[PDB]
């Protein structure tokens, strides 16, 4: 059962877009996976179920089986196989700057030809790479707002390190106050209860009852904390 | 302004 | 490439290639009057904060 | 050189426990390899009859792989090389409280990585398998070496195999350092720190392994002891072996660049590493655009070296610079903003906007580069009095 096999992806491709349910869905491509390892099958269709799983994968937030999934398809990949090559080599990029993995990146840039940067998805991966490795928080978190393709599902998983991070080198240069609607503003913030609701188990000290901005001098010794 | 101290 | 294996396996301390002041910290200092300090001050200078 | 006297040789250097004769008779550095009459499709009846075992295992496995050398069978070679090295295991463990046979393992291992690298590209050429497949055997055989070697602890110092550890440990990071598997190497650097002979080891094997240390650590962010590693390594490399020397500045440039030390013209220019030349001039300068355009125009050598990574990190003392460039140009402790803003919109920075410049001195402060604080309703960076950029050595 291979050719029919690609109606049953169809199907359950069908069924998480609308149902949106992980289990079954996880369970059926896994068992279409195995199936797929069973019968030796390496063409471009493996590549194709791959992918899919690794994108439904992606919106769950399941970082695990998605590493699984972007580990098989670089050796899918190897054998230049057609597909969305760029995009799926974006996403490794990701996930070593989610697992600071250094030493990968420096293998995974040493492959990269004039085609797949040219990809919108692996240039956006870089320059978000760029910005992390530099410390650049505003780029980074304006490269996060408009993220391509899945490519934000990514960032979204160290998002909160990196915005802790900014906001520890926020502290200890903006004196003597840091206003919180700067805060929100510059680590890429969705409405001021999301904000708030970030920088309150932080236990920073503000500036008089209204919490009009954050006192950092009073701050520092929070710091240590997160 | 204070300057860094 | 990869690293090479020395032909003597000790050899004490005369073949060994002494390089003398190759590494300079001196460059860190208030030398502001080079040229492209001197392009960047016309180009400050251009946007006013003379 | 009819067998029977190479045959004879042999014996006579086993029983004499002279490891130099053993060691040259058994390496392909002697030109014996390149005598017709030693090479020898099935002379294990020979070596059975001559030598005891396992030296006659070993011997017919080395003239039958000096054999397929010269047919260039490496598959073959490697199989015998792996054979030489069990059997030779066997009887180096075999031997109590005497390293007579030291130099013989030295010579073997080292062969035997060299084939393996060269059975490894044969089977590229022939498409079976893929690039690293027997470098990891090879170093599961070094590995079995270096445990019989770090073994010897109840021998006396003198006769002990612990001379032969750190030679094997380096032969390892090759392998580790050819097949990409860095964090491999954490067990034998703490192993060689164990040991009371550290700094007792020949100069060859103590530099070659300061220098694979010092990548590590470079690569590990951990420049002060990566530089701690590569100047011994570079100050004590063999003059005569310049391509060792200039492959340990490769590594020790961006270390000392990212630490505040520069390299003069001269120390590239003597070893060819030009490429440098140009990034170096936009570090010490605080040239955004020269460093960019350096290391665009050289990106394919450093990705090849595989230090872009680590010299990209060197933006951020171009950023310092620049900055310093700015106060200095100022001459006042408060300074707008948008002073810097117009420095980097100088360097054709793409997009830059008062955000961007306030998340760099952020930055640069949170690290210590800067000794100062952002006043934002002001939009003023006011900095300290005294000592307002620390020099790069302290931080």
């Amino acid at each position: 059962p291979v050719a029919v096999l690609k109606k049953s992806l169809c199907m359950v491709k069908c069924h998480w877009k609308e149902k949106q349910d992980y289990a079954f869905a996880c369970e059926q491509m896994k068992s279409i996976r195995q199936d797929l390892t069973v019968q030796g099958i390496r063409t471009e269709f493996t590549v194709e179920v791959y992918e899919t799983h690794a994108r439904i994968a992606l919106e769950k937030g399941d970082h695990e089986e998605f590493n699984q999934c972007q580990t098989q398809l670089k050796s899918l990949y190897a054998e230049n196989l057609p597909g969305n090559v760029g995009e799926f080599t974006a996403y490794r990029i990701l996930y070593y700057i989610f697992t600071k993995n250094s030493g990968d990146i420096t293998t995974e840039l040493a492959y990269l030809t004039r085609e797949l940067k040219a990809d919108p998805c692996v240039a956006h991966a870089l320059a978000l790479r760029t910005a992390w490795a530099l410390g650049n928080y505003h780029r980074f978190f304006r490269l996060y707002c408009h993220a391509p393709c899945m490519s934000g599902y990514l960032v979204d998983k160290f998002a909160d390190r990196e915005r802790k991070v900014a906001l520890k080198a926020m502290i200890k240069t903006f004196r003597p106050a840091l206003p919180v609607s700067y805060l929100q503003a510059e680590l890429a913030f969705e409405g001021e209860a999301a904000c708030r609701a970030f920088l309150e188990p932080l236990g920073l000290a503000y500036t008089g009852p209204d919490n009009s901005s954050i006192d950092c001098r009073l701050s520092l010794a929070q710091l240590s904390a997160f | 302004l204070l300057d860094y101290e | 490439d990869e690293f090479e294996e020395f032909p003597a396996e000790d050899w004490a301390g005369l073949d060994e290639d002494e390089d003398a002041h190759v590494w300079e910290d001196n460059w860190d200092d208030d030398n502001v009057e080079d040229d492209f300090s001197n392009q960047l001050r016309a180009e400050l200078e251009k946007h006013g904060y003379k | 050189i009819t067998i029977n006297q190479y045959l004879q040789q042999v014996y006579e250097a086993i029983d004499s426990r002279d490891g130099a004769s053993c060691a040259e008779l058994v390496s392909f550095k002697h030109p014996h390899v390149a005598n017709p009459r030693l090479q020898m499709a099935s002379p294990e009846e020979k070596c059975q009859q001559v030598l005891e075992p396992p030296y006659d295992e070993m011997f017919a496995a080395h003239l039958r792989c000096t054999y397929a050398v010269g047919n260039h069978d490496f598959i073959e070679a490697y199989k015998c090389q792996t054979v030489i090295v069990q059997s030779f295991l066997r009887a180096f463990q075999a031997h109590k409280e005497e390293n007579w046979a030291l130099p013989v393992m030295y010579a073997v291992a080292l062969d035997l990585r060299v084939f393996a690298n060269n059975a490894d590209q044969q089977l590229v050429k022939k498409g079976k398998s893929k690039v690293g497949d027997m470098l990891e055997k090879a170093a599961e055989l070094l590995m079995s070496c270096f445990r019989v070697c770090a073994s010897d602890t109840r021998a006396g110092i003198e006769d002990s195999k612990k001379w032969g550890m750190l030679f094997l440990v380096n032969q390892l990071f090759k392998i580790y350092f050819k097949i990409n598997k860095l964090h491999l190497c954490k067990p034998l650097i703490r192993a060689i720190d164990s040991s009371n002979l550290k700094d007792d080891y020949s100069t060859a094997q103590r530099v070659t392994y300061k220098y694979y240390v010092g990548r590590k650590a470079m690569f590990d962010s951990d420049f002060k002891q990566a530089e701690e590693y590569l100047s011994f390594a570079f100050e004590h490399c063999h003059r005569s072996s310049q391509k060792n020397k200039r492959m340990i500045l490769i590594y020790l440039l961006p270390v000392k660049m990212l630490l505040g030390h520069m390299p003069t013209v001269e120390l590239l220019k003597k070893y060819h590493l030009m490429q440098f030349a140009e990034v170096t001039r936009a570090v010490s300068e605080g040239n955004l655009l020269l460093l960019h355009e350096a290391l665009a125009k050289h990106e394919a050598f450093f990705i090849r070296c595989g230090i872009f990574l680590i010299l990209e990190k060197l933006k951020i003392i171009t950023y310092r610079n620049l900055f310093k460039k700015v106060y200095l140009l100022l001459k006042t402790h408060q300074l707008s903003l948008d002073a810097f803003l117009v420095a980097l919109k100088f360097m054709q920075v793409e997009d830059v906007d008062i955000d961007e410049v306030q998340c760099i001195l952020a930055n640069l402060i949170y690290m210590g580069h800067v000794k100062g604080y952002i006043s934002h309703q002001h939009q003023k960076l006011v900095v300290s009095k005294q000592n307002p950029f620390p020099p790069l050595s302290t931080v």
